[PDB]
DNA sequence: CTTGACAAAAGTGTTAAATTGTGCTATACTGGGAGCCGTCACGGATGC
DNA sequence: GCATCCGTGAGTAGAGGAAGCACAATTTAACACTTTTGTCAAG
């Protein structure tokens, strides 16, 4: 609707960073070495960043647009377009604070 | 005050062009701390956002021109001023 | 010892 | 075609083997034929004798000998199966238990060493490669002047690359002589004390200069024990490590006295000995013996520095760019260094292996793990900067690539950092490095070529030959000397007149330390061998080189490499004399070993019966594809029963005619403008060239595909492809591969392969379609190999490799691989690039019919038309003389050999032209034809221009014009003569590898990138054109806002925009308005990953969602 | 343990965890010095950390041990035979239950992913990611032909009756996105299961007739 | 050069206004299928096809020729965009 | 480029930069030539 | 983490940095839960800080983090967004575009100042959607899909396709470009003329502005699509309209070497 | 349009079995290995 | 006024690119077994 006229840049608070994220990444696992599917809680988890293919959960129980905006109870993957995987971010909860190197060096 | 082309370009008001020229880290950190807002006045910002540049046929002086033939113009004026 | 070298700093710390 | 020779210089020695730099170095490195007990300590043997013995301090691993076995596969098999042509290397080792005193010996396999072909190249993973020699600073001791302080000098000690730190000695303003090591400065007094130096000794040796010694006489440390001094130095160098005498002495010994870590090479040791006037016992800065340190080089170099600062006559600074201070590492030295580092890694592996696990029962086989050595060797031969893909467009290309010298690579300079200093032509390059030959651009001066007569000695210094002159008479004693030795003599020039052997000229032009001078015959000590030693092999093929500007001779010599072999290639009319040697030394042709008689001649083989009785069969390389795609074949040049002598030619190689290098064709060239088709370097050619197949070349293209095992199933290479008609499968045999000899065009199938379709339910519209048509969806899909656009030809070969085939090593998951060879015969067309040896290059812009080209009065049309406006600005006048001599030889039917700087001069060319006119105009008179009216008009106009003498008869005026190289030329279109005489002759022109067929590319839509979603790049990828920043600037300057917006969004990365635009265009509508680019979205997301809150606002500062609500948490 | 996927300090910290475990489980009654028992735990912790954290795509510990044993056997056969062994030798040397196929599968599993930012050539302006096309998002041609097929199929269904078109677009999932069933569609119209199968077949036959008379829909079938 | 390009440049105060007018007129002509043209049948641009002379499908040429004729009125704030489009649709059905 | 008064909306800054920078390659390099322009 | 055609896996360098950070954070959490001594906790916190620094900006402080088995530093976010190969200068200020070609240039003396010689095959590939639409309009093909399949194979292309292509390009222009684009006349709009061959024909008078001679130069061809783009190219960017130099005001398309000699 | 059957695809437990995750091994062992110059040169801002 | 740190250095192409073992816990493939769907037949 409205047109983009200005672009603002500012610091992101921890609250805002957590608001961006769709889930916390707790494991460094990327994918399964045998099934080649993303590992749960990993860097490529479907339950966080979205489904790999459009309108299909991880468990393969919902596979059509009819159940759009839904979250499968078996797997937790939202049934939506897979392009959201380019737009959904995660977050890591640091045990101790870490300074941003840009504002130090 | 007098300054060179590099220093004058890096000290511009829009952070997008300054970040896309040089010293990306410094420009971005100074803009983020100050919460700078870019008004998209120049050409590089519009190129980055893929918008219509404010020059040539994209300038406000000529962009809103309207073209209309005799018959339709007469119709529009007659069917309204008749009231 | 060396501030910029983590290994040397750790070895110095454990040597105390 | 009789060959007439010009020249007066009698050359006393022939050119050395042009590939000996590659061959002899590797032979010295390997020493694969020397008996083990007589091998000398260089190369691989030096590496073993340096790393071994490995001592645990009581296990000792000792090395006895090594050997190289026969290669597992021949060169052709390695090329076919993508293997490496290498030989097995085993080492004989013995383990000694110093406790018990028992020795067990066995032979252990240490790996495979790549082998070098007889021509001087390697076969790495089935691809031909060349190891390029590297030029760098010679190790040793140098004495340079301090730029900050006039009158101050600094001493630099430089070891072999990655074989020790540089050492700096500088006289500080305080007077103390400071030593810099590893960026750390410290007093040299401390180190001198460490090496057992007192105060009275330094006063006795270095006290005869002045105040300088006083700065190096600090008594606060002289009395202090050398032990404490060494600990102090150890603490100074690396601070923090707890002070211990053992660690301190180990560190000092490893820094300046360990041969395994510090290595002043043989060149460095020789330079240090010849400079400091000393005799090094070893190749290290100091010697650690009897529990004490003994000095080797620090005292002499400090003495030299002090005496240089004093100003005694015998000491001078060193020029670091002097070619006596720069050395060459060939393939042998680089391979030896990589072998040594791999062997050191193996030695450390052995060391930490023999410290654990059944210490009593250890054999040399168990301790040695040879994988690090093989790994290092493979990295060097595959992913090194100096290991370059062989350039074999033609034999001269490979010859140059083998005779190239690079200042880049590991341990060398940087392309961007270096400038204006290392790129210059130093005075010492005369006779050692070719000045003109170099790549113009960012690598100018960094990559060069070795001279024709130059050779690299054992230590890596380039030497050049000179004839000894004693008493003013030149002898035949040739001495090869280096620049540092050359600078001691007055060397005359090779063009000096000689009355037999005595120098006849009273004034001799000579050089003293590179400075030209005029001396007397009795002051001359050496003389140049020939004018060819100054220039490389590539540059020595340019006739009349003295008439060409250097900037254009560079281009000519460089472009001689890019000429493609032709099916009707012919040797140039005007030669320099190196063509036969270039063909002979490139190993492209075939020559008889000794006298004999030819028994069998065939297109595939030649069988020759020698005098001793043995019959030798030589197979002929036929239609082989080079690295650049050109066809390399050999054609027999003998007949059955022909008697052949030793060295006689048996079969020509690529780009050669009867043993002479033939990179192009001899064409009839007229120098004149033509209707603007010659505008700005463009070339006009006749259709007669295509009719008789001139400039026609054969190129072979390779296509590869593999069948792989997947999760869903195995890919099948089969002729049964779903949803294809019989027309598409017509040329495929029962195995699914295209039959040999079939003509293929773009879009045709080469090999048919089917891949299992990923399990995915189809769209409802597709399901409705199949329900309507009652067609069940299959499980396999077409994934076959097709001819890319703009390609095709005739299928000439198919190679099929399977997993179980012997020798082939397929990667896991691949069952088979199929390779298809498609050959096409390319004719000269518009856009192809022609050139000549004098730097004149241009693309063909027009092809005229035979009746449109200008023709001679006898009816002979010209073949090529060249624009005269390209000569005055480029100052390459050699082509004009070549054209004149070519015309003279064309009407006399002879060829010429004019050596560079000593060849044909204008009087001789004019005499030849007089004979050519006498045979060219006498025939017309004999046939009963007088003087043409058109010729009379041209003669009148020329006499108005002063080109002929007024009052002469028409025949005499025509003869004058001919002696000037000009003839009366008619216009093929109108029939009227050209208003002025034109320069017509015969020129040798080459066809270059740059062809328009391989450069045209267009794309509407195709593949897109992963992250940015922008089009890929490259013709092979079917990618788009990079629209960089300057193009955007140009569009902004034009004021074309909508075109720029389109190229930024619709045509690059606006997914919705590009899809809608394509659909609208194919539907006949106008493209819709564009949207936000995906690259900006990627930028925003990546900025958010840095904890930066980038937000897009509207006119009222309210947030605007550019992600379409796909990134908002509910 | 350096050079096996983990940095030196990571190995040190994993060994520290093992040392804490050893201190927890150590017993001084047996009169053995602490180092003898602590070395076992430190090596165990370091080895488990290497097996768990040295690969981008994590592989189970047992499979890592199998890969290591296979590599050792291959190296021994390579140094004994004086050449690179084929899969048959390696499988024979490994023992029972091993064939060439299993060795090849294990080697395929043990392949590390390659970085997308590895430069090719001396010029530092080309990477792997510049040559990998994206095959997930549909191309403009695919979207265009999908839209054309949808439009032509909608124009073809207009000839059908008002309910027959609805029955087909429900059974084929052209309305809700997902295909229904005869019973589920029957609930919508109140019709029994059997009747729908006949009207749908009749509409399909009519569409086949129209396609045969026009041939405006055969090209989209590929 | 484009025919009458000097006259086109002389008819506006800024060349980019000329470009905007030409493009907008071209899109108006394309949207209504060339039925709103101010060109007489003897003035319509033509192209030579193998079959014969047919109307030029390039709308930019039509717009330039129409602007050359002088029967078009261009400017800013002439009529509302919605009303202009609605009236053009009513007079010229498409 | 047209020998008439400039039209409103032209990107004269880009034109100025391009005009100044185009003959930069012709300037001598060997306080003179291109370095002089750069320091100015 | 994409799988290439051969089955091999390719991944970016950010995954390794994320894995390092996550592993160090989890190990610190475990160490804290175990009541580890202060030295171990301090070392782990220092490593966590260093991992965060490497992820945000690798190589700024200390030795760059490299992938084991190589000495190539990993690519961090700052490296992605900065430099000549960064996001801005490589993907935002300049892009690769569709409907673009490239070929060698030759001289065309018969062309008018506003014309250029475009090879037939380049025109077919560049104007492919318009050509498919025109083919559908006539009887050449039944629909767009059939026309595209017809154009896939060279031997399946009939002779009416060239007539349709000639009809399509009527009036349209294309932008010719030669690099480097030093000034704004390095991109110029020309009216294409379909020619037999594979090389682009260039008018002699526009060579000085392009700085293009004919010893092997190549040029790129771009096709503007909409009515605004065509109007801008024909009115503003046309070669016959830019006759004077924007820098000095003197003529820039003027007689050259051979023309001057002949006059 | 409505009934009543019937064969086959699909959903629902159940389990032996490959597959994966976790723990422990007791002579004594106690601060690293690389790496090293045609160091790139010139501005510019900052801190002492 | 000297040290010290830090950022910058043209474009488009091409083409060549080293542990084992034990035992519990969490998937996974095979096997029945029962509805749940298409069909078929008539009225
Ligand atoms: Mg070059
Ligand atoms: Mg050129
Ligand atoms: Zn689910």
């Amino acid at each position: 609707k409205k047109e983009v006229r200005k672009v603002r840049i500012a610091l992101a608070s921890p609250e805002k960073i957590r608001s961006w994220s769709y889930g916390e990444v707790e494991k460094p696992e990327t994918i399964n070495y045998r099934t080649l599917k993303p590992e749960r809680d990993g860097l490529f988890d479907e339950r966080i960043f979205g489904p790999i293919k459009d309108y299909e959960c991880a468990c393969g129980k919902y596979k059509r647009q009819r159940f759009e905006g839904k979250v499968c109870e078996r797997c937790g993957v939202e049934v939506t377009k897979s392009i959201v995987r380019r737009y959904r971010m995660g977050h890591i909860e640091l045990a101790t604070p870490a300074a941003h190197i840009w504002f130090v060096k | 005050l007098l300054m060179g082309v590099t220093k004058s370009a890096l000290s511009t008001k829009s952070w997008l062009s300054a970040a896309s020229f040089q010293n990306t880290t410094h420009v971005l950190t100074e803009a983020a701390i100050a919460g700078k807002k870019d008004e998209l006045i120049g050409l590089k910002e519009n190129v980055i956002l893929g918008r219509l540049i404010p020059a040539g046929t994209g300038s406000d002086f000529v962009r809103f021109t309207q073209v209309v033939d005799q018959k339709t113009l007469k119709a529009i004026e007659e069917a309204r001023k008749e009231a | 010892i060396s501030t910029s070298d983590p290994v040397r700093q750790y070895l110095h710390e454990i040597g105390q | 075609m009789e060959i007439k020779r010009f020249g007066r210089i009698r050359e006393v020695i022939p050119l050395p083997p042009l590939t000996e730099i590659q061959v002899e170095s590797y032979r010295r490195a390997l020493q694969a034929d020397v008996p083990p007990e007589k091998r000398e300590n260089v190369g691989i043997q030096a590496a073993f004798r340096e790393t071994f013995p490995i001592e645990e301090e009581g296990l000792v691993l000792d090395f006895l000998e090594y050997r190289l076995g026969e290669p597992p596969f021949p060169q052709d098999e390695c090329r076919e199966k993508d293997l490496t042509y290498q030989a097995p290397l085993y080492a004989r080792l013995q383990l000694i238990h110093k406790d018990t005193g028992l020795i067990k010996e066995d032979e252990v396999f240490l790996g495979h060493i790549p082998l070098m072909t007889e021509d001087g190249s390697f076969i790495i993973n089935g691809a031909d490669r060349v190891i390029v020699s590297q030029i760098h600073r010679s190790p040793g001791v140098y004495f340079t002047p301090d730029p900050a302080r006039p009158g101050r000098y600094i001493a630099s000690i430089i070891p072999l690359p990655k074989r020790g730190p540089w050492i700096d000695l500088e006289v500080e303003p305080n007077g103390v002589v400071s030593m810099k090591v590893n960026k750390r400065k410290f007093p040299l007094v401390l180190l001198l004390r460490v090496l057992g130096y007192d105060q009275e000794t330094l006063a006795r040796e270095l006290g005869a200069y002045g105040e300088l010694v006083q700065g190096l006489m600090d008594e606060s440390v002289f009395a202090m024990r050398p032990e404490e001094a060494l600990i102090r130095l150890f603490t100074l160098l690396r601070p923090g490590d707890p002070p211990k005498r053992d660690k301190a002495v180990a560190y000092v010994y490893g820094l300046i006295a360990d041969p395994r870590r510090y290595d002043l090479g043989e060149a460095g040791r020789y330079k240090a000995e010849e400079k400091l006037g000393i005799r090094l016992s070893g190749r290290t800065l100091a010697r650690f013996e009897d529990g004490e340190f003994k000095d080797e080089v620090f005292l002499p170099t400090l003495r030299y520095l002090f005496a240089l600062t004093a100003g005694v006559p015998g000491h001078e600074v060193d020029d670091i760019d002097h070619l006596g201070n720069r050395r060459i590492r060939t393939v042998g030295e680089l391979m030896t260094d990589q072998f040594r580092v791999g062997l050191a890694r193996l030695a450390r592996g052995v060391r930490e292996r023999m410290l654990m696990g059944s210490e009593d029962s250890l054999t040399p086989a168990k301790l040695v793990n040879s994988r690090p050595l093989e790994a290092a060797i493979r990295e060097f031969f595959s992913r090194s900067q100096l290991s370059q893909f062989k350039d074999e467009t033609n034999p001269l290309s490979s010859l140059r690539h083998k005779r190239r010298i690079s200042a880049l690579g590991p341990g060398g300079l940087t392309r961007e950092r270096a400038g204006f200093d290392v790129r210059d032509v130093h005075r010492t390059h005369y006779g050692r490095i070719c000045p003109v030959e170099t790549p113009e651009g960012a690598n100018i001066g960094l990559i060069t070529s070795l001279a024709a007569y130059a050779r690299v000695d054992e230590l890596g210094f380039i030497r050049t030959p000179y004839r000894r002159v004693v008493g003013g008479v030149v002898t035949d004693e040739v001495v090869y000397m280096t620049a540092t030795e050359e600078d001691r003599y007055t060397i005359a020039q090779a063009n000096t007149p000689l009355e037999g052997n005595r120098i006849a000229a009273e004034r001799v032009v000579a050089r003293r330390k590179g400075e030209p001078v005029i001396v007397s015959p009795e002051e001359v000590e050496f003389m140049d061998v020939s004018p060819k030693q100054v220039f490389s092999v590539n540059t020595n093929l340019i006739p009349f080189l003295e008439h060409d500007d250097a900037n254009r001779a560079l281009m000519g010599s460089n472009m001689q490499t890019q000429a493609v072999p032709l099916i009707r290639a012919q040797a140039p009319v005007v030669m320099t004399g190196l063509e036969e040697r270039v063909v002979r030394d490139s190993l492209a042709a075939l020559y008889a070993e000794e006298d004999g008689e030819v028994a069998k001649v065939d297109g595939n083989r030649i069988v020759v019966r020698y005098e001793d009785g043995r019959l030798v069969e030589y197979p002929l390389r036929r239609f082989y594809r080079s690295n650049q795609g050109t066809a390399l074949d050999q054609r027999p040049r003998v007949v059955v029963g022909q008697r052949v002598r030793k060295g006689d030619l048996l079969a020509d190689g690529p780009a050669s005619e009867n043993g002479f290098l033939a990179l192009g064709q001899n064409v009839l060239v007229a120098i004149m403008p033509f209707d603007g088709y010659n505008f700005e370097d463009a070339i006009v050619i006749s259709e007669e060239l295509l009719k008789r197949d001139f400039y026609t070349s054969i190129h072979i293209e390779r296509y590869e595909i593999e069948a792989r095992d997947t999760k869903l199933g195995p890919e099948r290479i089969t002729r049964d492809i779903p949803h294809l008609s019989e027309a598409a499968l017509r040329d495929l045999d029962e195995e699914g591969v295209v039959r040999i000899g079939a003509e293929v065009k773009p879009g045709d199938i080469l090999v048919g392969r089917t891949s299992f379709k990923g399990e995915s339910e189809p769209t409802p519209e597709e399901r409705l379609l199949r329900s309507i048509f009652g067609e069940k969806a299959r499980d396999v899909k077409d994934t076959s190999l097709r001819v890319p656009p703009g390609e095709g030809g005739i299928v000439v070969r198919t190679v099929r490799l399977r997993r179980g085939d012997p020798g082939v090593e397929l990667k896991p998951g691949v069952r088979e691989v199929v390779r298809v060879y498609v050959a096409q015969k390319r004719k000269l067309q518009v856009g192809d690039k022609l050139a000549n040896r004098h730097g004149n290059k241009g693309v063909v812009a027009k092809i005229l019919p035979v009746e449109d080209m200008p023709h001679l009065p006898d009816g002979t049309p010209v073949d090529v038309i060249l624009n005269p406006l390209g000569v005055p600005s480029r100052m390459n006048l050699g082509q004009i003389l070549e054209t004149h001599l070519g015309l003279a030889g064309y009407f006399l039917g002879q060829r010429y050999i004019s050596p560079i700087f000593d060849g044909a001069k204008e009087p001789e060319i004019k005499e030849l032209l007089a004979q050519a006119f006498e045979v060219y105009f006498g025939k017309r008179k004999g046939e009963g034809f007088g003087v043409d009216k058109r010729e009379v008009e041209v003669l009148r106009r020329a006499e108005k221009l002063g080109l002929v003498t007024p009052g002469k008869t028409p025949e005499e005026q025509l003869k004058e014009l001919f002696l000037q190289g000009k003839v009366v030329l008619y216009d093929g279109r109108t029939g009227e003569p050209i208003e002025g005489p034109i320069v017509v002759g015969q020129m040798f022109i080459m066809k270059l590898y740059h062809m328009v067929e391989d450069k045209m590319h267009a794309r509407s839509t195709g593949p897109y990138s992963l992250i940015t979603q922008q089009p890929l790049g490259g013709k092979a990828q079917f990618g788009g054109q990079r629209f960089g920043e300057m193009e955007v600037w140009a569009l902004e300057a034009y004021g074309a806002a909508h075109t720029l917006q389109e190229m930024l969004t619709l045509k690059s990365d606006d997914i919705e925009g590009r899809n809608a635009a394509y659909e609208a265009i194919i539907k006949g509508e106008d493209v819709p308005e564009p949207s936000v680019p995906e690259s900006f979205r990627v930028l925003v997301k990546e900025l958010q990953a840095l904890a930066l809150d980038v937000q897009t606002l509207d006119e009222k500062d309210n947030p605007v969602d550019i992600f379409e609500g796909l990134a908002s948490k509910r | 343990y350096t050079g096996r996927g983990l940095s030196f300090l990571d190995l040190i910290q994993e060994g520290n965890q093992g040392l804490i475990r050893a201190v927890e489980k150590f017993e001084y009654k047996r009169r053995f010095k602490f180092s003898t028992y602590a070395t076992w735990w430190i090596r165990q912790a370091i080895n488990r950390a290497i097996a768990d954290q040295a690969r981008t795509i994590r592989i189970p510990v047992h499979m890592v041990e199998t890969i290591n044993k296979l590599s050792r056997t291959a190296r021994q056969l390579q140094q004994e035979l004086g050449r690179e062994p084929t899969y048959e030798e390696i499988a024979e040397a490994m023992g029972p239950g091993w064939d060439a196929k299993r060795v090849e599968e294990t080697l395929k599993i043990a392949q590390e992913p390659v970085s997308l930012e590895t430069p090719i050539g001396d010029e530092k302006d080309s990477f792997y990611g510049d040559f990998i096309p994206d095959e997930h998002l549909p191309s403009p041609v695919d979207a265009a032909t999908q839209s054309l097929l949808s439009e032509e199929l909608e124009k073809a269904l207009s000839k059908l009756s008002e309910r027959e078109a609805m029955v087909l677009k429900l059974r084929k999932g052209l309305i809700d996105g997902r295909e229904h069933t005869l019973e589920e569609v029957g609930a919508f119209f109140g019709v029994t299961r059997e009747r729908i199968r006949q009207i749908e077949n009749k509409a399909l036959r009519k569409l086949k007739y129209h396609e045969s008379r026009t041939r405006k829909l055969r090209d989209f079938l590929d | 050069a484009e025919p009458g390009i000097d006259k086109l440049f002389g008819m506006v105060d800024s060349k980019y206004r000329l470009t905007v007018v030409v493009a907008k007129r071209a899109q108006q002509l394309l949207r209504h299928g060339f039925k709103n043209t101010v060109l007489e049948p003897e003035e319509r641009p033509k192209m030579q096809t193998l079959e014969g002379l047919f109307d030029d499908p390039n709308a930019v040429t039509w717009a330039m020729k129409e602007l050359l004729t002088g029967r078009l009125v261009f400017g800013e704030n002439l009529v509302p965009e919605d009303r202009l489009q609605k009236e053009m649709e009513r007079l010229y059905p498409v | 480029s047209m020998a008439r008064p400039v039209s409103i909306g032209e990107a004269v800054g880009i034109v100025a930069a391009q005009s100044i920078g185009e003959p930069g390659t012709q300037l001598t390099m060997r306080t003179q030539g291109l370095p002089r322009v750069i320091e100015l | 983490m994409v799988q290439v055609d051969g089955g091999r896996f390719a991944t970016s360098d950010l995954n390794d940095l994320y894995r390092r950070l996550i592993n160090r954070n989890n190990r610190l959490k475990k160490l804290l839960a175990q009541g580890a001594p202060e030295i171990i906790i301090r070392n782990e916190k220092r490593m966590l800080q260093e991992a965060v620094d490497a992820l945000l900006d690798n190589g700024r402080r200390g030795a760059p983090v490299t992938n084991p088995g190589s000495d190539r530093p990993l690519r961090s976010l700052t490296d992605i967004l900065s430099g000549k190969q960064g996001r801005f200068r490589q993907n935002l200020l300049g892009k690769r575009v569709d409907y673009s070609g490239r070929s060698v240039i030759v001289v065309g003396p018969q062309l008018k100042l506003h014309q250029c010689g475009l090879p037939k095959r380049m025109a077919l590939e560049l104007f492919k959607p318009f050509l498919l639409k025109k083919m559908e309009e006539k009887g050449i093909a039944p629909n767009v899909k059939a026309a595209r399949r017809m154009l896939e194979r060279q031997r399946d292309i009939k002779d009416e396709v060239w007539d349709a292509l000639e009809e399509v390009i009527h009036g349209k222009v294309v932008l010719l470009n030669r690099a480097p684009t030093l000034h704004r006349l390095g991109i110029q709009a020309f009216q294409p003329v379909l020619v037999e061959g594979q090389s682009i024909q260039l008018h002699p008078l526009v060579c000085e502005a392009f700085n293009a001679d004919f010893d092997g130069d190549q040029m790129a061809v771009h096709v503007p699509l909409s009515s605004f783009a065509q109007a801008e190219a024909r009115i503003q960017m046309l070669s016959a309209h830019n006759l004077l130099s924007p820098a000095s005001g003197e003529p820039l398309a003027k007689p050259s070497r051979d023309i001057i000699l002949g006059l």
